């Protein structure tokens, strides 16, 4: 019932040239300045989307590699920006970036591994950093980081699995911690986790698949849970989860595709969360990544687990089997 | 960022920036200098109010509070924690959905000798009456309930009032789904519990047939419970009664897809083979009413038809 109405002059074509221009120029002040606490992830979003569009070369590799090395702390963890504190979120983003650039050597991999290992708790959960916040988002960050590094065996895998499964809910979904309500972002993190650790047989794909496909509103856009507004970044969170569990056809592909394209800004380029809002690189990545999962020919195939081009993951030989 | 709809305004924020930037600079200089003091707390208070997702600044506050506890009197430390609780609450008023703010409050409370958990449960009730879907607040409430050993039964009574007073109800039904199994444990719900729950959810979705949360919870009840098809006379009768009530509702709300799906599910729960004809008829009606779910509905129907072949081959 809560939904947007898409206007009749909303963009209905894919404006790749404009999106690559938008990202290539991003960061040449306010919100920028203000989002510096997530810069490493911001860099990952821009680079990944450019690579999916065949334009990664237009970004600054050498500059990014120096920035990344400057963000690894003595504990082995990586921060969002220079002088900020290390966290699993930005350790993942950094490793995804280095993987895109085949430059893993730029940081101390042994120390990343020991950092991830040190944040696992007795129940198998992961804290995001030394201050102890527990979230299944960090379970995914931990195993996704380690998988890309070839070091999944560094953590207690069965305990980690048991924790994630203790976050499974009556509706087939997953939340932040045990007892937490189902949410598409957490569902992405947990199904991604279970793909990486070879535990998808433990998901009820029909039940969760149903909950996910019921995220699609009359507008064609997807929300993140019952009774919320659609948002372009669920084109990623919901669609990726559906793909992981083999139920992507449970969405109306054409209606979602029209919704996503309506979220483009035809003047600036980029995508916004919903039509006619302000554009950002986060929604630009997730819009483009959603279109690729839906089979858009001008965009490289994207991994639903790692949100990186499949050709990158093929190179590092990390491609978790999904549900057929 | 989300929900950002597309000189004095533009120059004001050029002024915000430059103060935020100088305050930020100053915090990091003080930190590298090892100056873990109140003036840090003053500097970060300015920044965290508007930018609570600046996680490193919450870490700085904790570093300061940790340090000051070492070299301040008990009474001075107590004053600092009470000031922090006030700061946190003022932050939650402007941005009630920040992971950093909720975590800092947990971190703080977990350290106290000492903590007034009843006051924290009340804080939850207030934030939940403002937004009954705020999962951060529900998570914090679960944390507080555990720390203070609040009994499942008490939390169950809290969910009832929330469900009946309105509306907006998914988070409260979800909580019930976790609470009930604790009251009636097992290493699946007991039938008497199940029947009461069915009566409660069925009130909900007849009261507001829109209200997707009751239908989602009801689908769970229908499987939790069971068990199978060794249906008691009472449960058999209750489910047949639900079936007819959904048919009535169908007549009243002919665009309501939730009641149609639920009719199909009820027939499955009652007698898959005896209701095969009607099940197939309902699938057609439902696909026409909810076309976006056509692929899902064909797959569900194919699953049920396979189940039906297997039942007939057990003859
Ligand atoms: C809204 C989305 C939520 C809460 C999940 C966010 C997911 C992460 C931080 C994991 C890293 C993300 C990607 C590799 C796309
Ligand atoms: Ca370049
Ligand atoms: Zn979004």
């Amino acid at each position: 019932q809560k939904d947007v109405t898409i206007k009749s002059d909303a963009p209905d074509t894919l404006l790749l040239e404009k999106h690559a221009d938008y990202i290539a120029s991003y960061g040449s002040d306010y919100e920028y300045c203000m989002s510096e606490y997530l810069r490493m992830s911001g860099v990952y979003w821009g680079l990944t989307v450019m690579d999916l569009m065949g334009q990664l070369h237009r970004m600054n590799k050498e500059e990014i590699l120096v920035f990344i090395k400057s963000c690894q702390h003595e504990c082995g963890g990586v921060s969002a920006s220079i002088g900020h504190d290390p966290h699993l979120l930005y350790t993942l983003s950094a490793v995804q970036i280095l993987t895109l650039y085949d430059s893993i050597h730029v940081i101390n991999v042994d120390k990343v591994v020991a950092y991830v290992q040190s944040l696992q708790k007795e129940d198998g959960s992961f804290a995001g950093d030394i201050w102890g916040e527990i979230d299944t988002r960090f379970s995914f960050c931990a195993v996704a980081t380690l998988a890309l590094l070839g070091k999944l065996d560094a953590i207690n895998v069965e305990k980690a699995i048991e924790f994630v499964l203790s976050c499974m809910n009556f509706d087939g979904g997953f939340g932040c911690r045990p007892g937490s309500e189902s949410h598409a972002g957490q569902i992405y993190c947990c199904t991604g986790f279970l793909a990486i650790t070879s535990q998808l047989h433990q998901v009820n794909s029909d039940l969760l698949g149903w909950w996910l496909c019921e995220r699609q509103l009359p507008s064609g856009g997807l929300n993140g849970r019952p009774e919320k507004l659609p948002d372009v970044c669920y084109s990623w969170w919901v669609l990726a989860s559906l793909k992981i569990i083999g139920r992507l056809h449970w969405i109306d592909r054409e209606k979602l595709r029209s919704f996503i394209l309506a979220c483009q800004d035809e003047e600036t380029g980029g995508f916004a969360d919903r039509p006619g809002d302000m554009v950002d690189p986060f929604h630009t990545l997730f819009g483009i990544a959603g279109l690729s999962l839906l089979g858009e020919e001008q965009i490289k195939p994207v991994s639903p687990v790692f949100c990186m081009p499949e050709e990158v993951l093929q190179r590092v030989n990390v491609q978790p089997e999904l549900v057929s | 960022m989300h929900g950002r709809l597309k000189e004095a305004k533009r120059l004001e924020r050029e002024q915000k920036l430059k103060l935020y930037q100088s305050a930020t600079q100053a915090v990091f200089q003080k930190r590298q200098a090892g100056e873990l003091d109140e003036s840090v707390l003053e500097l970060t208070s300015q920044i965290l109010g508007a930018n609570p997702d600046f996680a490193t600044l919450w870490n700085c506050r904790r570093e300061v509070l940790q340090h000051l506890e070492t070299e301040k009197s008990p009474e001075e430390s107590a004053a600092l924690v009470k000031a922090e609780l006030g700061f946190l609450e003022s932050c939650l008023r402007v941005n009630p959905k920040s992971y950093g703010t909720w975590h800092h409050r947990c971190w703080l409370l977990s350290r106290l000798p000492e903590p007034n958990w009843a006051r924290e449960l009340e804080l939850c009730a207030r934030f939940l009456e403002a937004d009954e879907r705020n999962f951060h607040c529900w998570d914090y409430r679960r944390f507080v309930a555990a720390q203070a050993a609040v009994a499942p039964a008490e939390e169950l009574a809290f969910t009832d009032s929330l469900i009946t007073r309105n509306f907006s109800n998914y988070s409260s039904w979800h909580y019930r789904s976790c609470l009930l199994p604790q009251l009636h444990p097992q290493p699946r719900l007991p039938e008497n519990v199940l029947l009461k729950e069915l009566e409660l959810v069925q009130n909900a979705f007849f009261t507001d047939p829109n209200d997707q949360s009751a239908w989602f919870y009801h689908r769970w009840l229908l499987g939790a419970g069971s068990g199978r098809c060794e249906l008691s006379v009472e449960k058999s009768t209750v489910l047949q009664s639900e079936l007819e009530s959904c048919k009535e509702l169908q007549e009243l709300e002919p665009e309501n897809k939730w009641c149609l799906l639920t009719i199909i599910l009820l027939m499955r729960a009652l007698d898959p083979l005896l209701y095969e004809k009607e099940t197939l008829q309902y699938f057609s009606t439902l696909k026409a009413v909810d076309p976006m779910r056509a692929a899902y509905l064909d797959d569900l129907r194919s699953k049920f038809l396979l189940e039906n072949s297997v039942l007939k081959m057990e003859y």
